[PDB]
């Protein structure tokens, strides 16, 4: 039953290739899982060569040929717009589920009847999140339990030796950016910036902006405390026309009149600025001056304001003007001709940073500037890429918990509490179907897919600690009292993920584990491959 | 026919450790971490690489190796990206991370044969490199008072001469020592105040003769011929020096001003034009008192003629970092219009002169009594092209070096020729058997890895490793009778090549290293190794 | 290249049994997934078989046949494309040995097959079921049918209200004695078009009687809302009047140029002056409008609107009463502002719209579609079309078929029944047609997961002794009754189905080479 020149499968040959994908897949990213998890090199042809841990990057830069192995790889890609974490995860689940149900199917299980057995299953799983997570409070103070979850969150992606310098800086610039009122936390007003000067363990927190565009000067100011913001639009340069063209003189004379008409405008606009300076700052003791001028300076003004002790800018970018007139409060001076001294606005310590290849300037110490920024540092590329993807991963993840103020303990104990759960649900209700229970149990066998994994990277046999795990839960459970028992990963025995400071997102584990049971009804459903369109 | 099942993601190279790839990458590595350990050690060998020029390029810098050679594998890579940064930060040392690096994937590779898994290898390496760290501060023996005196430069300069360039390195350190003393301010003791700059000394080279007749400049060389029939100016102090942009020539405005002459009118009338503007500016010039005169571009037929009028020297400095210095040298402003020599612009040079070094003149511009000059130039001579080079490359890191020695950690000193690595052995090796866990393997591993050294110089020396390193081991571990150590403990490595039994001390030669420049190395080193034992899958796109 | 004989009609019944094997599983709400391979390396998992068939390429022309008749049934019918496929195939299959091994020539075979389509016509008509449209609450039940699984399962409620009403509004019974008495001629297409709104919800949606125009007035100084409109139709723009050819105006003087102009000016007034003797209050004209014209309009007091198509004037002339002109000299002053409700042009979803609501039905209505984005409003639409579908089939053909394949058990065994009686050779085909008939019942079977041979055998033994009254059950898989569970059809889907599936078949059959040429 085939057409001449047509290309299709039939029998098991669509299950066969849909489960060596999965499995495939499953064995690319299962090392990858944990703190204790490897890096893969990635080159796009360019010849460079990038290293990193997250599961987005890794599935999106790779080349993949087989289809399933696409379409998988997009599914938990796309958890990134919704969650922005678990693509590891929901590849793992994905891959051991789909193991778990060809191996029912071995033995005659039909696919529907395990695809409504995932359906039962994540229904109990969905009751089991419910009423298993723990509502974090919504004190700000709580500085202790937000480093815990940033901690928990970079781990993964660093050497576990960076964490003790990035998990802070993260920490204290998403609790600094949220106001302190309801309204709602936006990490667009948190800039990250890239520096190849210095080593990765040389990242601080920045409290304001930073400035790339300055003015040169021997003289120029160093550092400034307590200074004035004035902003302005109007060019301070020497200007000359489109094409090309210039003043040619033979004496002094002729010299001093065609300078007069580049230096007319200039010296206007200098009258008013340095008569500014004076009014405000002229003579009052401990405080500064500092002028952001957006538009180009020509040397003989940078002379003049560095002769007046002013610290003089040009060429900012206008991203950079609203976010110092939102930082600063200063207002942008369209002409110096309605100069005022009302524009001026006030921020702390400026200074400017020297480095061999570029300058930078900084105009942080603000009153409320409403915004962080985050210096990232490195001498490679791969390692500043890797810095950054950790800096925006701890970023969103500390976001969504403040958002969110569900929080699920983590160190492998809510798999293992969630297999036992459904276990236990759907051999007492026995409300689905006995066919149904070969689909229950392939779920919650692949449910206990990520702490294996987890115990495998980090070097321990999970057939001890797994066990040791679930003895400890089953004594939990006989006891009165409320417990969570986890896996440490360092020392190998268990551990309560409560104490040490463990912790899951609540909406990554939820939508992981909808997208893999999504993902696997899908592809389970799958019977033959038919080739068309060329 | 044979069927391939478990590949899904392309055809195009791919690796995973499933295969072994964690050794392979180590071998991969070691092909050029051979390469690299005939290069570190007093008795270091160059190499032979073509250039993509059809050239011959042999030094000694392992570095520069690394730079002439295809690099492919990503492994290598990381290591290529170390030693760069290991250039870049410290100047020194690229050998040394190098080598340490390859060590230590070499013990990895053993410890993977063991059975222990990359993770419990990665946390004893750390551990290890913090302890080694934490030591080195307190195996410090000597240390740079920063008086900037040549005997206490040399101190520094000569073991950083040595293994670029094997039995040269007591004029190349005097000549290192010469060019940085007449650069260096009036300053003692203050290493948070930088002072010296790497580009303050400039190496050049003349061909002819030997390295004993090199010399030491007090000021700019050009190595440029003058082009004008003035040579040298006199003896008298403070001569203005103006600096052009534009060549010396007519003035013309910046939009076209070309001058053609097509017929007898406008001959005349462009000729009367350029010989009246050149005459009046080059008068002009002269008045304010100006002797010499440097261009960046050349020069015309009546600019030479009103030049050797008044006596003002003639040189063209293409290069804008000749240029640059020579501003520096003197103070003066480059000029992009002509005619203009504005006083707050010039310059002064107190002497300018030509001299003749092996048969070559060279114009020098130096600084006496006023302006002082803040640069030097170290002129190397040699017969040999390939022995200039090898000089100038040590030079340069001499030069390099120097500026490595401000606070942080540059004066300090440690024994050198390998007994400072002996005495880490055997640290590491203790903290590894006090250590617990699985953890103590990697330790011990580590420790391990730096016995290269010793022995990359005994064979480098030609010297029997079998019998030298249970010696320098039996040196480095004695009984004496009392709880405090005591004797020769900074015994080193020695070369010998005529006659010696067992080792001589540090101190006989005075060969120390810089604290800074080992700590720094063994830290990208350990990162190094790390981030390339840390990858246990490649994956890649076909272009 | 060619093939001819026995080889040939083997070719074929290959291609058709390849041709039904692609949709094998597209049936029923347990329908499994496909894998579509993308020539660029793409993958889609699509389970709808009419989209499966458009997308499958095929090579012999039999299947080519195939893939345009059921393109036909797309049209002709909502559902049952993929049933018309499977049966089609099916009984191919089944009378391959008759065919070949049997050397019976295909007049014979043909013959069969319309003897057996006329049986099964009649016993799907025996086992058919009276359906009362006057019962909102039961058409509603029978159009959630269609609604299951789809995006709009959630406001299935008042997608039904909106289909029953748009239906019920452009009915048209048409009694008569000439052309025969239709029960309601519902025509979605014409009648019952849905124009897009951007913005609001699902439930948001709701049925206009009227005109609804996507233009908004020309002018940012103009009336925008208009209580009582009066609107005129025209079709010539208003503009410097040109002859009936090409009119090129070449000019080097200034002084004939303004002539031109002031020309110009004097027709587009009087154009004007005619247009608003009539004292509208909106200008309605399909061509463009010059800038004199508008301000010539604007400066009498009535709004001006151009490039609406004949489309939509000929709809606007039903609901406000003007007349269409095309050339603006033949203005009459019929135009009246009757039977218009309103010229709100409230913007909804940031877009500006005109409205032309009534309080009448002019045997035709809008239905004002709205949604979240633009795929929400297709997927709504397209809901909506097949929900109207349904309720079109159920009014027209108030008789529902049992679901569940009973209704092709009950058509097996009366065919199965009958067919001793024949007493000829002819009864060889009658009987294939007969088993394939099964095949939907075993598909269904086969995608619930059940036993594929067991309970066909249990469902054939109760529809003998249950009379034709039970089905599979979707979930349970089981035999079950479909009165209980309510679990019907349109008797025009399956009575479609089975005449296409026939007569595909015989088609394929009476060819028996193929040759080439052009």
């Amino acid at each position: 039953l085939l057409n001449p020149k047509a290309e299709s499968l039939r029998r098991d040959a669509a299950l066969k290739v849909n489960v060596t994908s999965a499995e495939g897949l499953q064995s690319v990213l299962e090392t990858n899982l944990g703190p204790k998890g490897t890096l893969k090199m990635l080159v796009d042809g360019a010849g460079n060569i990038k290293l990193t841990k997250d599961g987005k990057v890794l599935l999106t830069e790779m080349q993949i040929q087989s289809p399933t192995a696409v379409l998988i790889a997009r599914a938990a890609a796309a958890q990134d717009e919704i969650t922005g974490d678990g693509t590891t995860t929901v590849v793992c689940l994905v891959g051991e589920l789909l193991r778990q149900a060809h191996r029912f199917i071995q033995e005659g299980v039909h696919p529907r009847i395990i695809t409504d057995g995932f359906e039962i299953a994540r229904k109990e799983s969905m009751k089991f999140l419910d009423e298993f997570k723990i509502s974090k409070t919504n004190l700000s103070n709580d500085r202790e339990f937000l480093l815990q979850v940033a901690r928990s969150s970079l781990l993964t992606k660093v050497d576990a030796d960076l964490t003790e310098v990035l998990t802070p800086i993260v920490t204290d610039a998403v609790l600094s950016v949220y106001d302190a009122q309801a309204d709602n936390l936006d990490l667009h007003m948190v800039e990250i910036m890239q520096m190849q000067h210095l080593s990765p363990k040389d990242t601080t927190f920045i409290k304001g902006l930073v400035l790339d565009h300055g003015g040169r000067h021997p003289d120029m100011p160093t550092r400034v405390k307590n200074a004035y913001v004035l902003i302005l639009n109007v060019s301070l340069e020497y200007e000359k026309t489109e094409v090309n063209s210039g003043f040619f003189y033979s004496s002094a004379d002729q010299r001093d009149k065609l300078a007069a008409s580049e230096r007319k405008f200039v010296d206007a606009k200098l009258k008013k600025i340095i008569d500014l300076k004076n009014e405000v700052c002229g003579m009052d003791p401990d405080k500064g001056f500092v002028i952001i001028n957006q538009k180009g300076i020509d040397p003989m003004s940078l002379d003049v304001f560095a002769k007046h002790n002013i610290l003089a800018l040009r060429r900012a970018k206008r991203r950079n003007m609203e976010r110092l007139q939102l930082v600063t409060g200063g207002e942008a001076q369209n002409s110096v001709e309605d100069l005022s001294p009302q524009i001026l606005g006030f921020s702390g310590l400026v200074y400017q940073e020297t480095i061999g290849e570029e300058k930078f300037t900084y105009v942080t110490e603000n009153t409320d500037p409403k915004s962080c920024t985050i210096l990232i540092k490195g001498s490679t590329h791969y390692a500043l890429a890797q810095t950054k993807d950790a800096v925006r991963d701890g970023l969103r993840a500390v976001a969504n918990v403040l958002k969110d103020k569900n929080i699920i303990p983590g160190a492998g104990a809510f798999y293992i509490a969630l297999s036992r759960y459904l276990r236990s649900a759907n051999m007492n209700k026995l409300g689905a179907k006995g066919k149904t229970k070969t689909g229950i149990e392939a779920f919650a066998e692949a449910l206990l897919v990520i702490p294996k994994t987890l115990v495998k990277n980090s070097g321990f046999d999970p057939l001890d600690v797994l066990a040791m795990v679930e003895d400890e839960l089953d004594d939990a459970q006989d006891s009165d009292e409320t417990r969570y028992v986890g896996v440490d990963l360092n020392i190998g025995d268990s551990c309560d993920p409560t104490i040490e400071g463990i912790w899951d997102s609540y909406r990554v584990l939820r939508n992981a584990i909808t997208g893999a049971t999504g993902i696997a009804s899908n592809l389970l459903l799958c019977d033959e491959l038919l080739r068309a369109g060329r | 026919q044979n069927p391939n099942a478990g590949l899904f993601k392309q055809g195009y190279n791919s690796y995973s450790n499933a295969d072994g790839q964690i050794i392979k990458s180590i071998a991969a590595i070691r092909e050029l971490h051979q390469m690299c350990l005939t290069s570190m050690g007093p008795c270091g060998r160059n190499k032979i690489i073509v250039n993509h020029l059809g050239k011959i390029i042999i030094t000694n810098d392992a570095a520069t190796m690394l730079r002439e050679l295809d690099i492919v594998h990503p492994a290598v890579k990381v290591l290529v990206m170390a030693t760069e940064q290991q250039k870049i930060d410290m100047g020194d040392g690229t050998n040394l991370v190098m080598i340490l690096a390859g060590e230590l994937l070499n013990v990895s590779e053993k410890l993977i044969s063991m059975g222990l898994s990359a993770v419990e290898i990665i946390q004893g390496y750390n551990m290890a490199r913090k302890f080694t760290l934490k030591e080195l501060d307190e195996m410090v023996v000597g240390e740079i008072t920063d008086k900037n005196d040549k005997n206490e430069l040399l101190k520094m300069i000569k073991p950083v001469i040595s293994s670029k360039k094997y039995g040269s390195e007591d004029i190349l350190s005097e000549l290192v020592s010469e060019a940085v003393s007449h650069v260096l301010p009036v300053a003692q003791q203050a290493g948070e105040i930088p002072y010296f700059n790497v580009d303050s000394i400039r190496v050049v080279k003349i061909m002819g003769g030997s390295l004993s007749n090199s010399t030491v400049i007090k000021g700019m060389v050009f190595n440029r011929e003058p082009e004008g029939h003035v040579k040298s100016l006199s003896e008298d102090k403070k001569h203005k020096v103006a600096v052009f942009t534009c060549p010396l020539d007519i003035a013309n405005t910046e939009t076209k001003g070309t001058v053609l002459l097509h017929n007898a009118q406008e001959m005349l009338d462009f000729s009367k034009g350029e010989e009246k503007q050149i005459d009046a500016m080059m008068k002009e010039i002269a008045d304010m008192g100006v002797e010499c005169i440097v261009a960046g571009a050349g020069v015309g037929e009546l600019a030479l003629h009103y030049l050797n009028r008044y006596g003002i020297l003639v040189l063209k400095v293409p290069s804008k970092f000749e240029l640059r210095r020579l501003c520096r040298v003197c103070g003066a402003t480059p000029l992009p219009r002509l005619g203009a020599p504005t006083p707050e612009e010039l310059g002064l040079v107190e002497t300018v002169k030509t001299m003749e070094i092996g048969g070559d003149r060279v114009t020098v511009f130096k600084q006496e009594q006023g302006e002082i000059s803040r640069t030097s130039t170290i002129i190397l001579r040699g017969a040999t092209q390939n022995n200039l080079d090898d000089i100038e490359r040590a030079i340069d890191d001499g030069v390099a070096a120097v500026k490595g020695l401000m606070k942080p950690s540059g004066g300090k000193l440690l024994p050198g020729a390998g007994a400072t690595e002996i005495e880490l052995i055997s640290r590491i090796t203790k903290y590894g058997e006090r250590t617990p866990g699985l953890l103590q393997l990697a330790i011990k591993q580590f420790a391990v890895a730096f016995e290269v050294v010793p022995r990359t110089l005994a064979e480098t020396a030609g010297l029997d490793v079998n019998e030298v390193l249970p010696n320098l081991y039996a040196a480095h571990n004695v009984t004496e009778p009392g709880a405090v150590k005591t004797d020769h403990l900074y015994k080193g490595v020695d070369i010998d090549g005529e006659s010696d039994e067992g080792v001589k001390d540090i101190r006989e030669e005075n060969i120390y290293d810089m604290l800074a420049t080992k700590k720094f190395a063994i830290n990208v080193a350990t990162e190094a190794a790390t981030t390339v034992l840390s990858i246990d899958q490649i994956i890649m796109a076909k272009k | 290249e060619r093939t001819t004989g026995r080889q040939a009609q083997i070719s074929n019944i290959t291609a058709a049994k390849a041709v039904a094997d692609v949709i094998r599983t597209c049936l029923g709400p347990k329908a499994m997934l496909k894998m579509l391979l993308d020539p660029m390396g793409g993958l889609v998992l699509t389970n709808d078989g009419h989209a499966i068939l458009r997308e499958i390429d095929v090579a012999h022309p039999a299947a080519k046949s195939m893939l345009e008749l059921s393109r036909t049934q797309d049209e002709e019918v909502g559902d049952g494309t993929t049933t018309v496929i499977i049966l089609a195939g099916e009984i191919l299959a089944q009378c391959a040995p008759y065919l070949i091994e049997k050397n019976i020539h295909p007049v014979i075979i043909i013959q069969a097959l319309k003897k057996a389509l006329t049986d099964a016509l009649e016993v799907i008509k025996q086992v058919s079921k009276p359906v009362d449209v006057e019962n909102d609450a039961a058409m509603k039940k029978l159009i959630q049918a269609s609604i299951g699984t789809k995006y709009v399962i959630h406001w299935s409620e008042k997608m039904c209200e909106l289909a029953l009403d748009a239906v019920k509004t452009v009915r048209k019974d048409l009694g008569q004695t000439v052309e025969g008495e239709p029960n309601f001629e519902i025509d979605i297409k014409r009648y019952v078009r849905v124009e897009k709104i951007p913005g609001g919800d699902v439930l948001d949606s709701r049925v206009l009687k009227g005109v609804l125009l996507n233009k908004d007035v020309v002018h940012p100084k103009m009336s925008r809302h208009i209580e009582n409109p009066r609107v005129v139709l025209l079709d010539c723009p208003l503009e410097y009047k040109k002859g009936e050819s090409q009119t090129n105006i070449e000019i080097e003087k200034e002084e004939d140029w303004n002539r031109i102009l002031q020309i110009e000016e004097e027709q587009v007034q009087l154009m004007c002056e005619q247009i608003l003797a009539v004292r509208p209050t909106l200008v309605i004209t399909e061509k463009g409008v010059s800038d004199l014209a508008q301000h010539y309009l604007l400066k009498g007091g009535c709004s001006v609107l151009r490039r609406v198509k004949k489309s939509d004037n000929n709809r606007i002339a039903r609901v406000t009463g003007a007349t269409i002109v095309n050339r603006v000299e033949d203005l009459k002053e019929s135009d009246v502002g009757t039977n218009c409700g309103l010229f709100k042009v409230e913007m909804i979803g940031d877009e500006y719209f005109s409205f032309l609501d009534n309080c009448k039905e002019p045997k035709a209505c809008t239905i004002m579609l709205r949604g979240g984005s633009k795929d929400i409003l297709n997927e709504i639409d397209r809901n909506l079309q097949d929900a109207m579908a349904v309720a079109r089939n159920v009014m027209l053909s108030p008789s529902l078929s049992p679901g569940g394949g009973a209704t092709e058990m009950a058509v097996s065994v009366k065919l199965a029944e009958k067919a001793k009686q024949l007493e000829g050779i002819q009864q060889w085909p009658y009987q294939a047609v007969a088993d394939a008939m099964e095949c939907i019942p075993r598909t269904l079977i086969q995608n619930a997961g059940g036993d594929p041979i067991r309970l066909l055998s249990q469902l054939r033994a109760k529809h003998a002794q249950g009379n034709f009254t039970t089905g599979i059950d979707g979930d349970k898989g089981k035999i079950v009754d479909m009165v209980s569970y309510g679990i019907w059809e349109p008797e025009v889907i399956k009575q479609q189905s089975v005449k296409t599936a026939i007569e595909s078949a015989c088609l394929l059959l009476r060819v028996d080479d193929i040759v080439s040429g052009v």
